[PDB]
RNA sequence: GAGUGGCGAUGAUCUGUACCCCGGCGGGGUGGGUGUCGAUGGAAGUCUGACCGGC
RNA sequence: CCACAGAUCCCACCCGGGUUGAUGAACGA
């Protein structure tokens, strides 16, 4: 075993007993895991294994995400926080300094987000509809990163709307494009092109466009800067 | 023209430039804020906002939310709303800071402590104790054993023969606690705890013919401190079990029907919560605990554990080794169903679950 | 006897730490802010033991521990604005059982240190002179 | 003429074939790793010696 | 250019170390 820093803050790689390499983050709440993930001690510091097949962010990193706008003390608005898988990893990355505002409108699932957010002062859970940022206007502040992973046909438009409410000028947006929940009929690759155009025809500056394959079928993530 | 803001922080009035014209800070009370936020959804203004619109006397006001407009018109003002206004942004840009400026909190440190707990409570509105309790129970179990092991090693300097004569830790401790020296031991005082005729005699004879050490009252009471601690823990344990039973029946009745309060709680503890236990497949539940054994098997392709913390179920650890894997598999399956009826609401159906389980066990045992 | 006593002392030390870590995790369901406000385990335990509910803390009962004017105020304000859970008296006394055990064990420890000092000076005075009773034992 | 008792997701199979043994099965032993602890058990098993400084 | 200083260095005594340890030597009630 060996753990070492990567190009990105608070994000580490492991050499393993057998010779495999897996992403991990620095455990903000030591001894405690959110999903089933492996906990790993190295030189008396504990790390949480970051499975790429579950977390789209881990996926995007392993597909060569140039520069990750999520780091120490960053303020993120997380649309579609779900059960807390990925958001728990951005909590680890951001540390006590920074803040994550998790919006999620499915009660069945916010149920399990609660447990994650109790243990973690970083994360501020919100049971609300990302289509109405007015309904959480009064709890959140403006942010550096708008991380948007919501299953909705007009997902992009939702994201832009939240952006002009909460995203700082020159802030970054990681937008996950779910081809099959925008339209199962259309070609995933035609969808990626037309959604990016919505960002450009607003004023987002497309930095990088990753295809999440192996890890997520019919998915692409866009990194862009709001002006 | 006054641009009005509503936030957890209170009610703030801005001019068109983005300068705080006047503010009224909210009370730092979880109860009242949550309610006012729930109320704001239906268009009801904060009570802090009502006071603020009086102190300033503005002709044209503009709010954030379109549901508020008709409410403030009914209150006497000419009102409109701007969605993602420059002002509303200007406010949130300085929101880490302006919490301190309007004296909502002394520092940033416990603005975020409060806001975290507001968010927690605000979504709660839209099992942990069971877990903690069993975890402490397990600590107490562990400690009883550590101390009893110590006590026997220690007290045996004086009365070595007593160790193999009293199997039971609680009993052993009661003797050292009540007596100390072995020459203080009496038919009368020993009957007064229910030791049987024949055993009292073997104890007293062993104390008479003891090859132990003669030792001061200072030495004995040192030992007796441990004995009394052991006795204290046993009582605390029994109290914790009853408490645990109370909560466990309340929080997860079907699970508790299956494996008892303690083991039920113990599974919750490992899973993290009831809803987490509910989301699990049986094949996970079957191995919880036993992680070292599992990942050893998964890394190498070796033989996996048949059972984790589930080993504690009487039907498993008492049964012969070739029956255990089947019993475990059947239990876990039922537990998964039990956890799920417990999680996604209400109904007690633990009787048929037990009945189905005992059917499966009776079959396993007839081979 | 010197050996047994120090061994039992190292058991108690270990237990005090285990219970105190448990208690803080436990009592923090009700009053989470108190955890980082009280460094000392014995003090923490005394609070959970003497008061119970967070809303039962009082100034003079706290002045009695040794708490300086300023700290009493920080604790009380922390309890007022607490984002902890509202909880039954059954739940609190459950936690309080551990608190009282912690406190007991601290007395037993100090008692064992004195007993140990006595034996250690008797049985190995030169060693005791160098490293103290405990470390000598 | 009245009530019961009736495959099935609300769930069968696959592998811990352990070895082979005596009478698919009973019993047997040898096995695996795993829970306990132990023993006393087994570990270059227990540093170094020429000059150290102050002047 | 010498003179004289300087401080260092030893250098050896001198003292103390020191025959009741000089040395260096990687932690875990």
């Amino acid at each position: 075993i060996t753990v070492k820093q990567t190009n990105m803050e608070n994000i580490y790689e492991c050499e393993f007993n057998d010779g495999s390499f897996r992403l991990c983050t620095r455990n903000l709440v030591p001894n405690f895991n959110v999903y089933g993930e492996r906990l790993i001690k190295y030189e008396g510091v504990e790390y949480r294994e970051w499975n790429a097949f579950r977390s789209k962010l881990a996926g995007a990193i392993l597909k060569g995400l140039k520069t990750n706008p999520i780091r120490k003390g960053t303020k993120v608005l997380y649309l579609g926080a779900a059960s807390g898988t990925t958001i728990s990893h951005v909590s680890d990355i951001i540390e006590l300094n920074g803040k994550a505002y998790g919006v999620e409108f499915s009660p069945r699932v916010v149920r399990e987000l609660l447990l994650v957010a109790q243990r973690r002062p970083n994360i501020f859970p919100l049971l609300a509809d990302a289509r109405f940022p007015q309904s959480y206007k009064s709890v959140v502040e403006n942010v550096d990163v708008l991380y948007v992973d919501i299953a909705q046909p007009d997902q992009t438009d939702i994201a832009i709307y939240n952006a002009k409410f909460f995203l700082k000028v020159n802030g970054d947006m990681l937008l996950v494009i779910k081809a099959r929940s925008i339209d199962v009929t259309k070609d995933p690759k035609e969808i990626y092109k037309t959604e990016v155009e919505k960002l450009e025809n607003s004023n987002f500056e497309t930095i990088q466009i990753i295809n999440l394959d192996p890890y997520d079928k019919d998915h692409a993530i866009v990194l862009s800067k709001y002006k | 023209k006054i641009y009005l803001i509503e936030h957890v922080i209170g009610a703030v009035a801005y001019d068109e430039n983005g300068n705080i014209v006047d503010y009224i800070t909210n009370p730092r009370d979880l109860g009242k804020i949550t309610e006012e936020l729930l109320n704001n959804e239906k268009g009801i203004p904060f009570s802090a906002t009502v006071e603020l619109l009086k102190k300033v006397n503005p002709q044209e006001v503009v709010v954030e939310n379109e549901a508020e407009v008709p409410k403030l018109q009914a209150l006497g003002y000419r009102v409109s709303y701007e969605p993602y206004s420059k002002v509303s942004r200007i406010f949130r840009e300085s929101l880490p800071k302006v919490a301190i400026d309007i004296k909502f909190a002394s520092n940033e440190e416990d603005y975020y402590n409060f806001l975290h707990e507001l968010s927690l409570e605000y979504t709660r509105r839209k099992d942990l104790l069971a877990i903690q309790a069993v975890r402490a129970m397990d600590d107490i179990d562990k400690t009883i054993n550590l101390f009893s092991e110590r006590l026997r090693e220690w007290y045996s300097i004086h009365f070595p023969e007593l160790d193999k004569l009293i199997e039971d830790h609680e009993e052993y401790a009661t003797i050292v606690s009540r007596f100390g020296d072995r020459g203080f031991l009496t038919i009368d005082s020993l009957k007064e705890l229910g030791f049987n005729e024949q055993r009292i005699n073997r104890i007293l004879d062993a104390a008479k013919k003891s090859i132990g050490a003669d030792i001061s009252e200072d030495d004995l009471s040192a030992m007796r401190m441990i004995a009394n601690t052991i006795l204290d823990l046993y009582n605390i344990r029994r109290n914790l079990n009853n408490y645990l039973e109370g909560v466990m029946k309340e929080v997860a009745p079907n699970v508790t029907a299956l494996v008892g309060p303690a083991l039920g709680a113990r599974l919750l503890s490992i899973a993290g919560s009831l809803d987490e236990l509910a989301k699990m497949p049986a094949s996970t539940i079957q191995v919880l605990g036993a992680e070292k054994a599992l990942f050893r098997a998964l890394r190498s392709g070796g033989r996996p554990p048949k059972h984790g913390i589930i080993f504690q179920y009487p039907a498993i650890h008492t049964s012969p080794r070739w029956q255990r894997g089947k019993i475990a598999r059947a239990l876990a399956a039922k537990l998964a169903i039990a956890a799920r009826v417990d999680a996604f609401s209400g109904r007690f159906i633990g009787d048929q679950l037990n009945e189905q389980l005992k059917k499966r066990i009776d079959e396993i045992k007839e081979k």
